[PDB]
């Protein structure tokens, strides 16, 4: 009934798009810090009585999704991570929360990376990870899939870097690599220091193939100078997926869950009174987990991410631009050679 | 960012009631306490009490129990100080100070509200410009007004360096002060020097210009 | 002499005074740094708590924030998220829940107390002491139950194949079928990991199948011998009690000592930035945030009021000491301590469930 | 209750010296002892929790606020507040003045304006601005005769930037009496004056 949309500066601000009447609230802000996030959602909750939030972001701060998950469990407001740090998948959604993201899990991304290597017949590869959260899930999914498949891969023992800022230690660990294809798992800030160190050792030239998940690429509009030309990445930051289309999917999920909740129950949960000063019987949690909109499956997992996210293989050309070179999204298959 | 703006100065006869507001900004209301501090003219700082803002529970001191009530709005982020049965000993400046934590130090104060409990009549000031007959110094005489205070500025507040506003002297329920402005001879009288005088009690404002 | 502020979120104003005293004693110990103490008590709701972390703590440019509980435990979460946003280290003093060991959600979190899951370290050592090779592990199907199971199976795999795991949904008071399955598996030593309410339900259903008496050994942690669970615990049960686990001041002065030692070991390096000044407008992380967290976790403070203070790879406290409690005639009796690496016997005799009585072993 | 007693009411410090202001409590209050600075015509400002030149020491019942390098902007009143028990009480305050180089006043006299006359009033104003030290004697002489009745004196607090003092004396007459005399002078005696600084005018 009442839905708000928060975005970042770019082309923006033109407001609106079944039984419910949808009053969309469109506001923009350049500040995305814990206090600014809480204040805007609370001020928005205190005036307008919003039933769901569509939030998009233009940063690399994965902790924005951490704050939106916290806000969603404290105000009982369904929040949809649409773009930016709000959509980066790191922590599992809180069970009581109603915060879902247009993002892909690490297991879904590594599925794309292995299909890339299978196409180009890259059976020999090395694994370079840090102690960053998620690296153990990354190694497991790759070890089990490689050992369970019959592609007959060769995988070097995983090279692990405990501290970035390592100076010689990074240099000593990077020398253990003896493969042409390298799967690197680390944060975007950790990748700057590692790839800059790998370039000095002559490991970033077109002799090698570096494949990194969306954690390293992050926002496709911010490219550090230390990223080498020819860097392969699997990310869900589709440039072709428009912000206008994303917020439309966000609105379509909430309105469908609203009318579905208006069919099983005779009322829509009224917004909370206030964030400050002093629980709902039913929420849209079970109604927006499975929702189809315009022939696109927008279902969410219990952990928070999408079941059918729009994965895209991107490459970094010498012009310092990410080039969409492949798409996995259709019929469970990677279509490269774009 | 973080600010505390109190209401303007008041003039009430003995036996009335006044309400002083304290509008907070830039921080999370209901996370702090509001303290009220009284200061008589040149007579030190005295604590009146405080009020929890999360729970509107006031705590009055022994000397300020009975005629003082703490109140608040929490939607407008405003703390109130109401004083009933006004006596002559209540003429003072009343500050609101934010209590860090609750019951912590007072890390942010308001500008203060000047309250005057007198039975005399309100009187607008009479502004007289002082002109003489390398550096030139001009004057402005604000005479016969009541009560305090009176805000005096020069050339719409632009003239700041070289201003000397002196404290008012009172004589039979009427105050009188004077203000001096020293400007280079390169500016006056080639340019204009305006003396601005505002008296909130009379709700008046005069602007006498200094002319040779 | 530049100032370095240390934040804190404590239970009472009395503890803030103790926090200021510990930082004052840290400044006496003597680059010259002036440590300053900035603290608040817990706010009413989690939202106001998060805002108070921004307005009262981060606005003072704190290098770290110490967190304990309120008076009358998942309360450190709003502090963890807000300060973790800028990768500012958060040192937990009270909480023992295992969700804080997951760095995917609490990346910038450390602890001066170990989580309940690390009690399996003592369970592993008693299995080596008594040469136990077949145990039955009963855990609740929740974050705390899985974490206790995973830590135990890791220590055993360092030699499955020695323990059987039975899980039950929390809140279930009908463990009759689960316990009969434990009996069918020829259960002798049972290790229980559950909450006070869940452990109570296990004990009541265990007395149903005559499994609270002879022929059984019960090895549990602290929650399972606390409050309601103790009233239904079988005589002869053996549980654990974390030494100084609930002494907030002891962990206030220990965390301050570790932070102070780590602040000076941090400023011996180059290219060091100051923590953010407030939240509004600041979206990037603290540049030297992750480095300071690595300096803290690598710290070794052996002279600690709660023993040696080292930190896990996840930031959890290492070398914690436990009391090995044995319930004798409705009264908990300390039959020894785990001093961080070994078990010390202590001159009392264990009373097994029933009539058999024996010492804290070390012999045939 | 509990009374807060501050040891020196007034102090005159040379710019750059180190001054320590004391604050003794009747009872012990541990470290719940706050320090406030109130400059002239301003609200109090919290200084110390329990700047960058202000430091705090002491505990229990005797405390001390120290300024390592005193700056000219430090002129004002300093209160210490008890925050350990209700009711919270403040100290008697400490007025901080700063020593300075001797500066002669700038004297300027102004005759009654036409507007104050042509209404019923006669007021002569004399300004003595930017001098140090603050001790000045001001005399009003009419036709060489000293006048002490009907004179009003106002003084400014010490300047934060200039560190000087200023004074205004106004001679109030009846418009009838102001016409009965011709010479109005405003003389001053100061430390920096070998001869008394005199400013006068004639209504001619
Ligand atoms: C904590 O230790 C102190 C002694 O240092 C003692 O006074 C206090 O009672 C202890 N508290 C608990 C809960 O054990
Ligand atoms: C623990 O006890 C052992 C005895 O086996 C001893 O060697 C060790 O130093 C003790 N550690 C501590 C921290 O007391």
């Amino acid at each position: 009934l009442n839905i708000a949309v928060l975005l970042g500066h770019s082309h923006d601000v033109t407001e609106r798009e079944l039984p419910l009447d949808v009053n969309v609230v469109a506001l923009l802000m350049n500040r995305t810090d814990p206090k600014s996030l809480i204040t805007h959602v609370c001020d928005l909750m205190s005036g307008a009585r919003i039933h769901g939030l569509v939030f998009g972001d233009d940063t690399d701060q994965e902790a924005v999704a951490q704050m939106l998950d916290f806000i969603s469990s404290q105000t009982f407001i369904p929040i949809l991570g649409i773009h930016g740090g709000a959509s980066m998948i790191m922590a599992d959604k809180d069970p009581t929360s109603t915060f879902f993201q247009f993002g892909a899990s690490i297991q879904q991304q590594a599925t794309v990376m292995l299909k890339i290597m299978q196409d180009y017949d890259w059976h020999v590869f090395s694994l370079v990870t840090t102690i960053f959260p998620g690296y153990r899930d990354f190694i497991s999914f790759i070890k089990t899939t490689v050992d369970n498949s019959f592609v007959g891969w060769d995988m070097q023992n995983v090279i692990t870097l405990d501290t970035s800022f390592e100076d010689a230690k990074t240099q000593v660990q990077l020398k253990k690599i003896h493969s042409s294809v390298i799967l690197l798992y680390c944060s975007k800030d950790e990748a700057v220091l590692i790839l800059s160190e790998a370039r000095s050792l002559g490991l970033t030239g077109y002799d090698f193939f570096w494949i990194v998940p969306s954690l390293v690429s992050g926002n496709t509009e911010l490219i550090p100078k230390e990223f080498p030309s020819g860097l392969i990445s699997v990310s869900y930051d589709d440039w072709d997926y428009s912000l206008e289309a994303r917020v439309r999917d966000g609105l379509g999920i909430l309105t469908t869950a609203a009318s579905s909740m208006l069919e099983k129950f005779s009322y829509i949960p009224e917004a909370k009174a206030s964030c400050y000063g002093q629980t709902p019987l039913h929420t849209l949690h079970q109604f927006m987990v499975n929702v189809t909109w315009d022939g696109k499956d927008l279902s969410f997992t219990e952990e928070g991410y999408q079941v059918h996210p729009r994965l895209v293989v991107i490459v970094l050309n010498k012009d310092r631009e990410w080039e969409k070179v492949g798409k996995w999204e259709n019929q469970t298959l990677s279509l490269r050679h774009a | 960012e973080v600010k505390l703006v109190e209401s303007g100065p008041e003039l009430k006869k003995p036996g009335e009631t006044v309400k002083i507001s304290c509008k907070a900004s830039g921080f999370t209301f209901t996370n702090y306490g509001m303290n009220w501090v009284k200061q008589a003219p040149g007579k030190g700082l005295k604590w009146m009490g405080w009020i929890n803002i999360y729970t509107g529970e006031p705590t009055y001191a022994d000397d300020f129990k009975g005629r003082f009530a703490f109140s608040l709005e929490t939607s407008a982020s405003t703390a109130y100080l109401q004083i009933n049965n006004l006596k002559n000993e209540d003429t003072a400046t009343y500050f609101c100070a934010r209590g860090y934590d609750y019951e912590g130090y007072f890390d942010y104060w308001g500008q203060g509200t000047t309250l005057t409990v007198s039975s005399a009549k309100t009187t607008p000031p009479s502004v007289y410009p002082l002109a003489p007959g390398s550096m030139v110094t001009l004057g402005c005489l604000v005479k016969g007004y009541f009560p305090e205070p009176v805000t005096v500025t020069w050339n719409s507040g632009s003239l700041s360096s070289g201003v000397h506003t002196f404290p008012a002297v009172l004589q039979s329920d009427l105050y009188t002060l004077s203000s001096s402005v020293t400007v280079p001879s390169s500016t006056w009288p080639s340019e204009t020097v305006t003396c601005n005088v505002a008296h909130p009690a009379s709700s008046t404002k005069v602007d006498k210009k200094i002319v040779p | 002499p530049k100032i370095v502020n240390i934040g804190a979120v404590l239970s009472t104003k009395k503890h803030e005074q103790i926090f200021r005293e510990a930082v004052n004693q840290a400044n006496k110990r003597h680059r010259k740094i002036q440590l300053q103490a900035t603290s608040v008590t817990h706010r009413p709701n989690a939202i106001q708590m998060a805002l108070s972390v921004c307005e009262d703590l981060i606005s003072s440019q704190v290098y770290a924030i110490l967190v304990s509980h309120p008076p009358a435990h998942l309360t450190p979460t709003p502090i963890s998220y807000t300060a973790g946003f800028y990768r500012i280290p958060v040192i937990g003093l009270t909480t023992r829940m295992s969700i804080y060991s997951d760095k995917s959600i609490h990346l910038s979190f450390l602890r001066t107390v170990p989580p309940y899951s690390h009690q399996a370290l003592v369970w592993f050592e008693m299995m080596r002491l008594f040469n136990w090779n077949h145990v039955i592990l009963i855990v609740s199907d929740d974050h705390e139950g899985r974490a206790a199971q995973k830590k135990l199976e890791t220590l055993l795999e360092g030699k499955p194949k020695a323990d059987k795991v039975l899980q039950f949904e929390p809140g279930t008071k009908n463990l009759t079928a689960l316990l009969l399955e434990a009996k069918e598996l020829e259960a002798r030593v049972i290790i229980l990991s559950a909450s006070e309410d869940d452990a109570t339900a296990v004990y009541k259903s265990a007395a149903m199948l005559d499994m609270t008496g002879a022929g059984y050994v019960w090895l549990v942690g602290e929650r399972e011998i606390s409050g309601s669970a103790l009233r239904y615990a079988p005589d002869g049960i053996i549980g654990l009690q974390l030494i100084n686990g609930k002494n907030e001041s002891a962990h206030i002065s220990d965390a301050v000592a570790v932070v102070a030692q780590a602040i000076h070991e941090l400023f011996e390096m180059e290219n060091i930035t100051d923590p953010p000044r407030g939240c509004v407008g600041n979206t990037n992380i603290w540049k030297t945030g992750p480095l300071f967290k690595r300096v803290l976790m690598s710290s070794k403070y052996p002279d600690g009021v709660t023993g040696r203070i080292e930190f896990n790879e996840d930031g959890d406290r290492k070398f914690a000491q436990y009391s090995i409690m044995n319930l004798q005639n409705r009264k908990l009796v300390q039959v020894g301590i785990f001093n961080g690496s070994y078990i010390i016997q202590n001159d009392r005799k264990i009373i097994w469930p029933g009539g058999e009585t024996e010492g804290t072993l070390v012999p045939r | 209750d509990i009374v807060m007693t501050q040891a020196p009411a007034t102090l005159s410090v040379t710019p750059g010296d180190r001054v320590s202001l004391s604050c003794r409590a009747s009872q012990s209050i541990a470290d719940y002892l706050y320090w406030y600075q109130q400059k002239s015509h301003e609200s109090p400002r919290l200084l110390l929790k329990y700047p960058s030149r202000f430091s705090g020491s002491g505990s229990g019942s005797d405390f001390t606020l120290t300024i390592n390098s005193v700056e000219p902007e430090d002129v004002g009143m300093y209160y210490c507040q008890n925050g350990h028990s209700f009711p919270r009480t403040f100290g008697g305050g400490t007025k901080l003045e700063i020593k300075r180089a001797d500066a002669a006043p700038t004297v300027s006299i102004f005759p009654p304006s036409s507007e104050q006359l042509a209404a019923g009033g006669a007021s002569v104003v004399c300004f003595l601005n930017n001098f140090y030290p603050k001790d000045i004697n001001v005399k009003w002489k009419i036709d060489g005769s000293e006048r002490q009745n009907g004179v009003l004196n106002s003084w400014t607090d010490q300047d934060s930037k200039d560190s000087t003092y200023s004074m205004s004396s106004t001679l109030t007459l009846t418009k009838d009496e102001y016409e009965r005399h011709n010479s109005y002078t405003c003389e001053a005696t100061h430390k920096t004056s070998t001869s008394p600084i005199v400013k006068s005018f004639n209504r001619n």
